């Protein structure tokens, strides 16, 4: 068996910039290698085959090179939609193994999240539950922290956070934070606060409402 | 013209078996080898092996010996992947892919056409429909050019669920957040931002569907 060692694990570069991904085979694979691009929740797409031949329909900014055990994928002048995961794969002898993969993020200007808070819906409360939701939209970099406060006191239990993948158009990320309580506990308190701490500000970016459910 | 279509998402309990299909068209099915690739959530692609579409002879990666079986039904240009005695580590998406060329056997070829993938969930948890909740701004927030709305899809199992706005006529300014599993129940949300001059004046509704439970909810977002 021949194994592929891919480098680096992740990359972050700006539009117009160039990047190189490496893949080394544990044994001579004589150019029987291909590179794929894969977007979150989609089938991989063939970019280059036989080490350097561009697949039909693929932008020329993508190019492959190498010989023996050393191979490279170079992306020339990045476009906003080049973010995603890239994998190399050899097929000289079975097994036809893939490299570990490289995640490419498009670097852009830092942006503070735009925060929106939402009180529990009337139809969820009738069901006995109460989820308070907070959207932190279109920010960069991905790293962000959300803190929930009930009547001024932080609550860290019953919180579920989910981040989106990078936006193909503006290159930002977004994340949703849901605080779930029983309707009883929800209604025995008044102020509900959602605080985001992000690189873009030295103070929390806040949003809150009081149980007139403002 | 060439395209491989796989079967829908599967939910199986540990110890059970699952059989995935991959329908091919647009080319001479018997001329190109069919490969199978595994990808666990957040993990990378793993070659499982391939099947000679002309002879039916399979070749498995040593990491996929025993429990996995590739088969065919050439009559209807279909390749199958069966996994026996499923375990949690089998929870992943499986792709079938066609070899770009042919003529050699000892050597392989790049994968040019890929199925869309089939997600297999291995769990004991039961199927549960979601509750769909409207997310409308708070009364005393107002102001502004834009207004952000949302929908909370809570307590369902298994994946997937689809969420669109105004039957898909609203796509700009939309963010659907990946579902998060908590206590065998999934929760997901989606946000949409529209001109404050258009909502609440013009109707905004999120369309939610959960195939597993045949749930279909069209929840209009109304002011508070």
């Amino acid at each position: 068996d021949i194994v592929m060692t891919q480098t680096p694990a992740s990359l972050s570069a700006s539009v117009g910039e160039s990047v190189t991904i490496t893949c080394k085979a544990s044994g001579n694979i004589h150019n029987y290698l291909a590179w794929y691009q894969q977007k979150g929740g989609k089938s991989p797409q063939l970019l280059v085959f036989n080490a350097s031949t561009l697949a039909d329909g693929v932008p020329s900014r993508f190019s492959g090179s190498g010989s023996g055990t050393q191979y490279s994928l170079k992306i020339n002048s990045l476009q906003p939609e080049d973010f995603g995961s890239y994998y190399c794969q050899h097929f000289w002898s079975t097994p036809f193994t893939f490299g570990t993969g490289t995640n490419l993020e498009i670097k852009r200007a830092d942006a503070a999240p735009t925060v929106s808070i939402f009180p529990p819906s009337s139809e969820q409360l009738t069901s006995g539950g109460a989820s308070v939701v907070c959207f932190l939209n279109n920010f960069y970099p991905k790293d962000i922290n959300v803190k929930w406060k009930i009547d001024g006191s932080e609550r860290q239990g019953g919180v579920l956070n989910s981040w989106t993948d990078q936006d193909s158009k503006d290159s930002t990320y977004s994340m949703s934070s849901t605080l779930t309580l029983t309707k009883d506990e929800y209604e025995r308190h008044n102020s509900y606060t959602c605080e985001a701490t992000h690189k873009t500000t030295t103070s929390p970016i806040v949003k809150s409402f009081n149980r007139n459910e403002c | 013209d060439i395209k491989l279509v796989e079967s829908g998402p599967e939910l199986k309990k540990p110890g059970e078996t699952v059989k995935i299909s991959c329908k091919a068209s647009g080319y001479i099915f018997t001329n190109y080898g069919m490969n199978w690739v595994k990808q666990a959530p957040g993990k990378g692609l793993k070659w499982m092996g391939w099947i000679n579409t002309y002879t039916g002879e399979p070749t498995y990666s040593d990491d996929f010996k025993g429990r996995f079986v590739f088969s065919l039904e050439t009559s209807v240009r279909t390749a199958y992947l069966q996994i026996n005695n499923l375990k949690n580590e089998d929870l992943a998406t499986y792709f079938c892919a066609r070899e770009r060329d042919y003529g050699s056997r000892y050597r392989g070829y790049a994968l040019d056409f890929w199925g869309q993938g089939t997600t297999v969930t291995v769990s004991s948890a039961t199927t549960t429909p979601p509750s769909v909740y409207p997310l409308a701004p708070g009364s005393g927030a107002g102001t502004n050019s834009m207004v952000t709305l949302g929908c909370l899809v809570k307590g369902y199992f298994p994946e997937p669920v689809t969420v669109t706005w105004n039957s898909g006529s609203l796509s700009s300014g939309v963010h659907t957040f990946p579902a998060v599993l908590q206590s065998d129940l999934y929760t997901l949300s989606s946000s949409v931002t529209v001109p404050s001059s258009t909502w609440p004046s013009e109707t905004v509704t999120c369309n939610v569907a959960h195939p597993a439970s045949s749930t279909k909810v069209d929840k209009k977002i109304v002011p508070r």
